[PDB]
């Protein structure tokens, strides 16, 4: 969620506030695997 | 413990791997990419337009070209020069405006980056009523003026792009999307943007656009003292790809 | 065990000191999808290009210092035929397509003996310009800082600034963040790295991209008592995994 | 109209407010980034990747082992993440951009001599004492591990997190026990036995990764001295 | 009273806020507009309407076909929506008021010779190469379609969306591959066979519509140069 | 593909119509008429009344007529002249105030238009406390003054119409309905508004009304320096009818 | 809905904020039909 | 009717006077099998060579007599580029393979008018040496 302490209320929509991708229709993994 | 580093993968061990010990309890998560980049920092100090601009002509620029320099802020953590993208970063004819995000590249240990950009424009002048324009990545500055009642009003008062007007002594702050045609920003880049006569390592449209500050008075009200303004940027919802290097801290 | 043969098309390459294939960032980097930025039907893999391409690389001597590297662009070494690396029908397909999207699979062979020491750092390095303006490139202060990377000249209008940095630097101590294996003279005679497609766009131009650069860097200099085999030859084998060629046109002319 | 009372910090730009701002150019669909692999979520994914250290003999990623040597550590560097043997490791470069660390530093070695070379090394770690331990007897009394040279060519020494506090300062400004955590030292236990016609002075290539319980806290401003 | 904290952008007029304002003269019933047909909802309803192109031989909506011609395109214009062959098409005029396009440009021809005229044309589209293709052999190797002159008097050539990016720039400021998408070229394959007593040099009338998957993005400020 | 353009209807094809291809996925909808016109732009720069006005007399106006010019903004995207509707648009005796919506007619590819108008009045003077009046379409300006304690106060301080008072350095913004007696605004018009001695192509009441800015002090506090003010308009809930042309982009 | 990012709350009524007609009691269609 | 378009890859060729395709000796001559005399995996069709290749042929005048012919070898016109017939990626695949096995599909275009007479006999002739001096 980033550096965001807001838990209550988002005034603007997720498409106005953020920028979402368009469609074409803790556990930290390793960045390299030995196979 | 017995290992092979030529494998290319070394498992991160703990005290209990060889010795008698335990795991430390994980305290924080401040190395989170979406968290660690979500903070403002000084990008560039540009000057404030008092008239309509002439955008800087492309490189190499010859002498005598009447253009307007130090006025446009190319919104990128990459090195810029003369409001245009650069590859080498320089500092100190005309002294070219160079910018680099010092906080970014000391933690840009990755190859690709994408975020929404939160631009904050803070005045560096006492009690300034300025106004911030913006035009997207791959767009261009509209450079002329129209006469409203014998007053040359430039075309950067209008447009379909954001123009944020500040109060006297106020600030300007608004968030920008990832508007570029590229999927991500190349922190490091190895290709060329053209097939013929291109520069290697120079991306064409790796930016959130270009801002500029202007005074909301016509061209006849142009003053003499040059007014400066500071540009702060924040990376909202930052994502990073493909681990890479950090710059060489010298030993001298 | 350490004896693996990797068949690809009509090509099978052998090693009896295999350290295991270093797959980059994912389990199977061969799994790839067609680009979303091209509406034409792409040219996927076919059996004349689904193979290994073996080129030579310059010999490694005692005079070669620490961090002195040697870079092989991909697919830039197929264009210029770097090290005798004729790409066959892969380069013949690449000159006729405007965009190309593939991950790579490399193997750098260098046979030492039990009386030799030294180490090589064979790594796949994303997005560098290390082929741009000796047998071995020396790690100077310009390479460590990005100070010598290519740039647009500002012209006579501007005072030429003191160029001090560029983002395509080489920090020579952090080259093991990349998909790498070390070619130690006492563990193996070859190393295997498998990388997927990466790039700023879902597919990139065939003639310009340098999304992966094979980088062979000297970590420990070569040493041997005299009577041993002097200057062992470094060779490399490159296999394109899942190419998606797009934009068919005539063969590339400048 | 709703009666509000604006606080004393009204119209203040704080650079790290945990809050959003007004969208100026919203409703923009970005091109999807599902094609790129290797997405970094946390920067401790990259501190755990071992990178080369640097050693003043023109700084060198390795340590040559001379054929005659005293009862001293062959190399010995303090456990302080601002020390110049850590400047160009991804541990010591990511940690230099924070203010605290918690967890285990991990030193991986790699013997880069011939295959015919044998030998044993004593890899010791001392907690902060009044005097740095130099003798093999003093390094034996600390946290140590003996590494035999053989078929496998590495040994990952994990420096324990021994600390009076839950976090340690990642930069020794004032060189206290909250920032400097003693010394790592590499002694040679038995000398390296080579046959005839093998190179003298082999090299031990050092690494420095983070442990699996390594943690960083409190991001600070950078050092812009790389760009000068 | 509700304690509020007004932000740094208070009392700011932003011209494109996605939000309303105070009604000054509300409760006004307008006369109904249900009688008018042809209501435009989207301006891509009108980019899909084919309008005439313009060709420098006093600019001309058509292309005359001379009876003797070399191995060159009879007309060839670049696929750039700022090019002056598109200034007065409703595609190139609506798209000049935006900043991106995505989709297929559609070129419709109309043979305006006599009914007795025959002939075949090779309608080619080249993706951006280093050199514009001129020979019929070079235009054959690109995306092409052969149009036979006959009872039907049109051929809608659909220029494919071949692009390195999901959107393309609709104005070539810097003439890159993100803005200029190669060339359309009309070659004559077989010469036009006329009987006696028919006019020489017939005319091919060009159109330029948008495809059914054509899209526009990012409205920009206009060019007020029409009013000067 | 084989077609006939003399039909008058040509179906918009795709790559898969003749060639082997596919449909591009529809990215945006920024050509939406209700969206594309819902943004502010500079309409006109008018001057600020310091006393009561005399509204400009109708055309043709002879010499010596003491009237007040450049003070009233006729709210229309159509060409206006001397605060009255025009058909031809001109630029440069008395220099007549002409206005035209440059952004509108470059995208007015339609014949009829109707929206609610959002008027924003921005001061072009340093720290001006002005006041904006408005009177509807087909109405008229009330031009006299009344004496309150030996001070001539004009009748445009009062009325049943909106008068929006600004703060010192503030702005004025309010939305106006479609108040005209016509159902829609003629972007292009071919008729006449009178049966005898009328001008062709000149609509009578195609406007959202007329605004004017005034200083909220009596006529005795009239200054000497002429104060200017800028008028921005936004089309709220814009609807368009009957597809038509866009202006001729010249080739010279 | 126009250039309106408000999804939450309209303060004024639809007759005050907008101007509605009086009564007399995606899919983009073509603007011309061949019959 | 007589208006047929034959799409093959990125190539579509049109005729509005089509007499119907003369299929030779079988219903579908495109149906073919891999050779039994080669144990390697063959290179079958792919979309860069599954297309039409258009070459010119010499003009037909009044001076050309009866039975005066003009021969185009297949694939011999792809090698020598007879009539500007560059074979593209088909000839580029053919120079790199020792054996090749395909049937063909030809269309010879020659537009006359209603005021012209004469006839051409366009035929596919097996196993002739008519390209040799």
């Amino acid at each position: 969620r980033g550096n965001n302490g807001n838990m209550t209320f988002n005034y603007y929509a997720n498409t106005y506030q953020n920028s979402v991708d368009f469609s074409t229709s803790g556990i930290l993994n390793p960045l390299g695997y030995l196979k | 413990s017995t290992d092979n580093a030529e494998t290319g993968v070394i498992e991160a061990g703990n005290t209990d791997t060889d010795f008698s010990g335990e795991l430390a309890a994980p305290g924080s998560n401040h190395t989170n990419v979406k968290f660690l980049f979500d903070r403002s920092r000084l990008l560039n100090v540009i000057k404030v337009l008092e008239k309509d601009a002439v955008f800087p002509r492309p490189f190499p620029t010859a002498t005598g070209t009447q253009q307007d320099d130090g006025y446009f802020c190319l919104l990128t953590p990459r090195p810029t020069v003369a409001s245009r993208p650069a590859t080498r970063f320089g500092l100190y004819g005309v002294l070219a405006n160079t910018s680099l995000d010092f906080n970014f590249y000391s933690l840009a240990c990755f190859t690709y980056f994408r975020s929404d950009l939160e631009v904050t424009v803070v005045s560096l002048e006492p009690d300034l009523e300025f106004a911030v324009g913006w035009f997207p990545s791959g767009s261009e500055y509209q450079a002329s003026s129209f006469v409203y009642d014998q007053l040359h009003v430039p075309y950067h008062f209008t447009g379909r792009t954001p123009r944020a007007f500040a109060s006297k002594g106020g600030k300007v702050s608004f968030v920008l999307p990832w508007n570029s045609v590229s999927s991500v920003l190349p922190v490091r880049w190895g290709g060329a943007s053209k097939l013929s006569s291109a520069t290697r390592g120079l991306p064409a449209h790796a930016d959130w656009g270009t801002i500029y500050a202007f005074i909301p008075r016509p061209n006849e009200k142009k003053s003499t003292a040059v007014k400066h303004v500071a540009v702060y940027i924040r990376y909202k919802n930052a994502r990073a790809w493909c681990p890479s290097m950090l710059p060489f801290r010298s030993y001298k | 065990d350490r004896v693996t043969t990797q068949t690809a098309g009509n090509t099978a390459i052998n090693t009896q000191s295999s350290l295991g294939v270093l797959c980059a960032y994912v389990e199977d980097p061969t799994k790839s999808d067609p680009p979303s930025s091209s509406t034409d039907q792409p040219t996927t893999t076919f059996t004349a290009i689904d193979r290994w391409y073996t080129g030579r690389l310059n010999s490694w001597t005692k005079a070669v210092k620490t961090f002195s590297f040697q870079a092989v662009p991909l697919p830039g070494a197929f264009l210029s035929r770097q090290g005798g690396l004729n790409g066959g029908a892969f380069t013949a397909t690449l000159h006729r397509h405007f965009l190309m999207k593939c991950g790579w699979q490399v193997q750098v062979q260098c046979n030492l003996t039990q009386f030799h020491q030294g180490a090589l750092l064979v790594a796949m390095v994303p997005e560098t310009t290390l082929d741009v303006k000796e047998q071995w490139v020396e790690m100077s202060d310009d390479y460590r800082t990005g100070k010598n990377m290519p740039f647009q000249s500002l012209g006579t209008y501007y005072r030429p600034p003191n160029w001090t940095w560029g983002p395509n630097f080489i920090n020579p101590y952090q080259v093991t963040v990349f998909p790498h294996q070390i070619l130690n003279a006492r563990t193996s005679t070859s190393v295997d790295i498998n990388v997927p497609y990466i790039g700023e766009t879902p597919t990139q131009s065939s003639e310009t991209q340098n999304s992966w650069t094979l980088l062979v860097m000297v970590l420990v200099p070569l040493d041997y008592k005299e009577g041993a085999t002097t200057d062992p030859e470094i060779t490399f084998s490159v296999r394109p995994t899942s190419p998606y060629f797009n934009g068919l046109r005539n063969r590339y002319t400048t | 109209p709703i009666p509000t009372a604006p606080r004393e910090n009204s119209l203040m730009f704080l650079s790290t407010t945990p809050d959003d701002t007004v969208p100026a150019y919203g409703n923009v669909r970005t091109p999807p980034v599902n094609y790129l692999p290797g997405e970094i979520t946390d920067l401790l994914q990259l501190a755990r990747i071992p990178t080369l250290m640097a050693f003043g003999r023109a700084y060198v990623p390795y340590v040559a082992v001379p054929t005659q040597f005293d009862d001293k550590p062959l190399i010995s560097f303090p456990i302080t993440l601002s020390d110049p043997v850590y400047q160009n490791t991804l541990v010591g470069a990511i940690s230099s951009n924070f203010a605290n660390y918690r967890g285990c530093i991990q030193i991986t070695l790699t013997f880069c001599g011939p295959m015919m070379a044998r030998g044993k090394f004593l890899l010791s770690y001392s907690p902060p004492n009044g005097t740095q331990p130099q003798t093999l007897s003093e390094a034996m009394q600390c946290t140590y591990s003996i590494w035999d040279i053989g078929l496998n060519s590495s040994w990952t020494f994990v420096i324990p997190y021994i600390s009076p506090s839950d976090y340690r300062e990642t930069r020794a400004i004032t060189n206290s026990v909250y920032s400097a955590d003693g010394w790592f030292s590499l002694h040679k236990l038995t000398k390296i036995t080579l046959p005839p016609d093998c190179p003298q002075s082999p090299c031990i290539l050092f690494f420095a990764s983070a442990g699996e319980d390594y943690t960083l806290r409190l991001p600070v401003d950078c050092n812009p001295s790389y760009v000068f």
